[PDB]
């Protein structure tokens, strides 16, 4: 039995790509329109790619240069959203997953009792949950979970994290070398997320939808003091630097336009 | 029906020894309202690896390839956009195993990630638009011999940048105080072969002929030693000469030939 | 995603077997015209194939005969080139590539802290490296990387490499046995290298490329003094000793023939 | 379209008990301007071991075969080249993997070298030439039990070769101081069946008849034992006899039949 | 490589199947005549099958019956063999084949010097070995190898193989129960050879070919004395225990027949 | 081309609970001169285990299946024989990892033998011949818990067979100092389902019709403990009781249906 | 190099579904039936899937409410019958299958003698038993086997499973909570059966089967007494739960139609 859901037929194929250069943010969003002949309304499968640029810059406070700050991207955040009562979001991936891992016990009797347990996973440096998901329009966020150091993981919540002993008078150098930061952290995101969106037939013509690309980017501050380095990190320092591109997708002439994009 | 029409073109730089091998395939679909084009940019940045002068007393320098920067980009009038790249940014994954045990003391903890370590790391330039691609190959954890993982910015109070000394306390010139070419890692020494893709796609509407301007340059980055009287010590000076031949690609899209139009071979030093 | 020159279509394909007794070098060159109806220009696809003798020869000096020397291949170089300005290199395989090592790092605390590191990797006895790549032509050398002895691997590079307590007077006994020496020391080495060669069509009829296959030889010179055995190594003794043949390829008539070959 | 016309043949050397079983694939295709011959070349070397004589007091010996190398050739007046053969030589790969870890103090460090150990190793011979291909199956590490990797010219200095040696200082005769022909290697004591491949070439514009001579041969080695009143030595004495078995097959390219033509057993004991 | 093995077309299967229960071995062989239409002569591939009872049998001896005995089977021999000159065997299987051990090599310094070897292989409880081939006929010898026992793999060629301590004054209670004796001394073997006999047409129409199949069986002779067990074994006790069938084919009428059994 | 005319057949006998069910597939091939019939035995003998009695005080016995006999057999008068047959014997093979370390002393040499343990194992019979094919499962290697391999014929001194026995030195009535029939193998205390194949073969020339025997077979054990007043033993009786349940099928060739005839059970006490 | 039962041809199926609420079991049976050209007869593959719930009833004792019990599943019972001569059953699965265990014996001497063997095993929560097979009809039985406690495997026939030391007054808390309870008893179990039964076709043209699904439950009774915890477990509390469905098949009319079940 299992399933077969909207697939193979024909699918007219209409590409958009837009980019903010005041945000560094690129959206290359292909919007397939598919026509099974099985399925009774219309469909359009989205695909959500680009480039979310990091922007981790290294600076200094201004009022006292001697206080040094990194501001580095904590969650991505990447959403689609509808407001026309026809259109509703019948597929969406990657979905939220529940999570395993491989346990061994083991006890034994040297005639001295011995026990031990070893759990073992598999991390990634940034993880990415279904914030929201409504039949309109469905939001995900890719947080940072854990990342490795020349000593152990550390985990992405750690006030210490990219901090280092202070090489010298520049603000790069209070902050670990470039060998040792993720390639999210160094450079950017690229999302590759799928939403298929049926539209009922005759009760509509045109569809608009509001594509978000953002990031939350977080903060650490070093500053040496006292015979000792201080870090100490403001967890959401600027939140919500998205950029949003509504795009009017006519079902009839199978064509995508972009009616506005916000920050312009 | 999807129809496909492959064509290639090359250019050369004797002088910065860096050659650029460009293949062109114009894929035509009724199903897509714009042409597409996959350019696979091949081709040769060589290092330019100076080797030190075995003959110098207590101060030695040598010019190692630490980053090479590969762009497609195209013009801002034109309407051929890059839809595609590869290889784009990893979210790297790691595995970590957990042991608690007990005696009955000694209770006793364990943790083991597993990783995988490069020599150089790809990542796409932040420059990325809707009309550039860029990719970075830059130094990333070398190994001396068992010491290391070093970069191209590492540093230890007394002994600095210990990425290419050979001892730290030896008996030397300074120019044979340096790991040999062998050890070095193979891109720092030898030539860097790209294999970067890129997708771009033009309106039909647009005009027949439009320009795409490729670019391959390398970073080199300069290691100098030198001996205080006590203990030899290491920096490396980042970015010290760019070497970059950017290459014009007349693309016809019409007639699907593409044509090499103009060179130009810059020098940095600094 | 970029399917590649010479896909399917038909292949018209030309050997040619030339050997160098004097040297020990034997050239076994395949030249496949390609005719791919999709590509613009013409196609060649030239398959370096043959034997290159190691020729590794045990004597001892002349003027001293009591100090015995063993001349061993330490670089086998293989080289195409051409002149002519239509013909250029598209493709070209071994190409110089990154390499990665599986690393794992274990911290414990058995309540005393205990860290350990294991660097895996996969060496190979001699590693091919491209040389120079222009778009005329294309040089690629297999220099010797490490070798397993027992009690340990050492490295190509190493002075006392190929050397033992003298077992008897004569010079191979000075050396280790057959059984310790890997193949490509003990008998010879076959290249399997591919390039493709694209030519403008109109503008030229015949076309000339020299085909170099070669080796590079370093010396181990050891001999018995006050009751230690004392081994050297005279990096590139000889080097350079390399076969050129020159082939004429009529891209009109797809015939290739052997315009000249020196060593005579 | 391509047409292969397959025949086989086969001579035999019952004095040196060696076989020769040769199959052959006449390819013949529009796309080359030449006719290609596949040959097959499988059959049996006796190995020609001579079992130690038990009643020996201090003195025994065996002839062991050591080295088996068959060889396909052609006439040098003939247009018939060798384009292709297998097993070609082989540049060998090993897992290499180095710990290093300390006990805030117990600094270790270790490398595994993992690896394959083969009795005997097929390589080419060094007169492969455009006419004439060859391959040499000669003993590589040949392990007593525990105790080895030894091999035709391994040396001790007071026990010498100890390769087929039982005990060092066991009190035995002789003939019974050697390991037991269960514990030799197989090919040692037992027949080799060769599976080699070589593709023969001629130009259709010559001579429709040609010969090709196949070349099955084994290098005996003698290994003998001494009592020198305290303990055993052993030495192994390299191609003492070399059997040899020559066969001159004439291939009609024609008609695409091979026929055996003369046969030549040869004998170099020394 | 790039070989085509003289089969690989329509096959007239014959069968014929004979038992000697003097001797309790079944020859089972199917001759499948092949008619390849590329192949210059005829050919008959003979697949070998059959049971070859292990006739293991435990009894006291005649004259001293306080001296137990074990006539196990040692190597069972199977051959074919052809008298007819127009035959010639081109294709065997099982063939004699080299063999390879995984090893490692590890060395360490505690700043001690431990240095460890371990070698890996994959044993068999018999070998098959190719005993004899020539032009005209192929045999091999399945010998025995090692066995494993509780205590370690022992070699076949101990000589307190398969014997105990009493546990009765019955022979069986000399000897190793069932449960730690290997299929094949316990029951019995089961051939699969494979022989690809060509034949010269035009020079003959009926050949003959004779196959043997049989037992080499050693004696294990156990008794207890001065309170020690004596375990002594006569190596090939019996041997060459074999049943010869003559086949005579008709290449013509594609027809095989029993000429004549010994054993009768 | 090839027809597969597929029947089944069904013999049961309640008495000794052993049913026979049996598929057939008569294969007509033009290149075989002879019919082909595969017979794929399948079906169920019960182990018969007889628990033991729980109020003995010093001497208790089981009843437990050892050894199961499958045989399909033809009659010497006809022309069908059995060419092919599965399960057949087998050469088993086990993983060595000799490891010989040394640190510069404690010379350590460890030697690992990696196998496959069955509580049960299948073999062929002694008396397969032309016309008769046979298969026997006894048990081979039954684990206690982590004592043992023991077998139906192992033996310890003091305490015997020591197969089902509980508790050497333990205080409890004989009827429960045995191990729970959880613990016993599944074959020794359940049903034994064989899935066993035969391939048989008539020539065409002979009579159109002909008869098959195929027999199921249970050989039962004793297995009694006694208290000696110190110590508690075991003895294992092998083949106290045969059931046995055997069949006749009247196989037609020419119309391609299976009959069954007759249907004789046996019981052998002893 | 069996074809068997009727692979591909044509299968006409019918489903029927029937629930005893009164003992919580459904029966969903398809019955397939097959008409294979080649098979003599005609034949019904019969699957049996659905739902029987384990009904784990947690309560105190009626007299002495200080003693708590809990009703938990020990072995679920599946059986198909038929008391008709026309139909037999010729293919039945899970079939009952002999086990196997990968196992390893080392022995080393330090020159210090050491031995270890490790027998390894892939252990089920629930194993099922083919208890009775005839022509007519099969029996199966899904005993439960071991457990993974929080401390090491524990038989499911210990007396001391699924108590712990009581939290509260409360009858669940006196057992383990449901995080440590198998799936097979915190909720259900899902029988997956497949039985071919073959009908000689010109002597017969209705046939009925009983199938029936049950549930064998065990008890265990635990009390808290003189500072210590009683558990004990009565094997066999409440066995032969079982409901029948009895479903008559027209083989002519290709219609199953459920004549009676028990429990009502």
């Amino acid at each position: 039995k299992i399933e077969d859901i909207g697939q193979g037929a024909e699918i007219i194929k209409r590409t958009q790509d837009i980019t903010s250069k005041r945000l560094a943010i690129t959206q290359n969003i292909q919007f397939d329109f598919v026509k099974d002949k099985k399925y009774n309304k219309d469909a359009l499968v989205v695909k959500m790619q680009g480039f979310i640029s990091s922007r981790t810059t290294y600076s200094d406070l201004k009022k006292y240069p001697y206080i040094k700050r990194m501001i580095w991207p904590f969650q991505y955040n990447i959403s689609l959203k509808t407001k026309d009562s026809n259109v509703d979001l019948i597929n969406y991936l990657p979905k939220n997953k529940i999570d395993s891992a491989d346990v061994s016990q083991k006890l034994g009797y040297n005639i001295s009792f011995n026990y031990s347990k070893t759990i073992s996973y598999n991390q990634k440096n940034y993880v990415t949950e279904v914030e929201s998901q409504n039949s309109k329009g469905v939001k995900w966020g890719v947080k940072a979970n854990s990342f490795v150091t020349p000593n152990g993981q550390v985990s992405a919540y750690d006030q210490y994290l990219f901090a280092q002993d202070p090489t010298g008078p520049a603000a790069r150098d209070y902050f670990v070398p470039d060998n040792q930061l993720p390639p999210l952290i160094q450079s950017g995101f690229n999302p590759s997320f799928i939403t298929t969106l049926s539209h009922e037939r005759g009760k509509g013509d045109k569809s608009e939808f509001e594509i978000t690309y953002g990031r939350n980017m977080d903060a650490t501050y070093a500053y040496v003091t006292r015979h000792r380095l201080a870090v100490d990190r403001k967890h959401d320092a600027f939140k919500n630097r998205n950029v949003t591109v509504k795009y009017e997708v006519n079902w009839k002439t199978h064509e995508v336009k972009i009616k506005s994009i916000t920050p312009k | 029906k999807v129809t496909l029409y492959k064509t290639t073109a090359t250019a050369d730089s004797d002088k910065f020894k860096i050659s650029q091998i460009l293949t062109f395939n114009f894929i035509k679909d009724k199903s897509y309202d714009k042409d597409t084009l996959v350019l696979k940019a091949t081709g040769n940045i060589n290092s330019g690896f100076v080797k030190p002068n075995p003959n110098d007393y207590d101060f030695s320098k040598l010019y190692w390839g630490a980053k090479y920067n590969v762009s497609i980009s195209s013009q801002s009038n034109d309407s051929v956009n890059v839809v595609d790249y590869a290889p784009k940014n990893q979210n790297e994954e790691f595995q970590v195993q957990n042991t608690l045990g007990y005696t009955f003391g000694n209770t006793a903890f364990s943790e083991t990630i597993n990783y995988k370590q490069e020599s150089y790391r790809t990542t796409l330039s932040r420059n990325t638009n809707y009309k550039n691609v860029g990719w970075g190959v830059e130094a990333h954890k070398i190994m001396n011999n068992g010491w290391g993982p070093y970069g191209r910015d590492s540093f230890h109070p007394t002994y600095g940048n210990e990425l290419f000394l050979a001892g730290r306390q030896s008996s030397a010139y300074a120019g044979q105080n340096f790991i040999a070419q062998h050890q070095m890692p193979l891109l720092s020494r030898s030539n860097f072969n790209p294999e970067f893709l890129s997708v771009l796609s033009h309106r039909q509407d647009g005009a027949k002929k439009s320009k795409i301007t490729v670019t391959y340059q390398r970073e080199m980055d300069l290691y100098q030693i030198r001996w205080n009287g006590f203990y030899w010590a290491g920096a490396n000076y980042k970015n010290f000469k760019t070497r970059t031949f950017k290459s014009t690609y007349e693309i016809d899209w019409e007639n699907h030939k593409v044509k090499l139009l103009d060179t130009k071979e810059t020098e940095n030093n600094k």
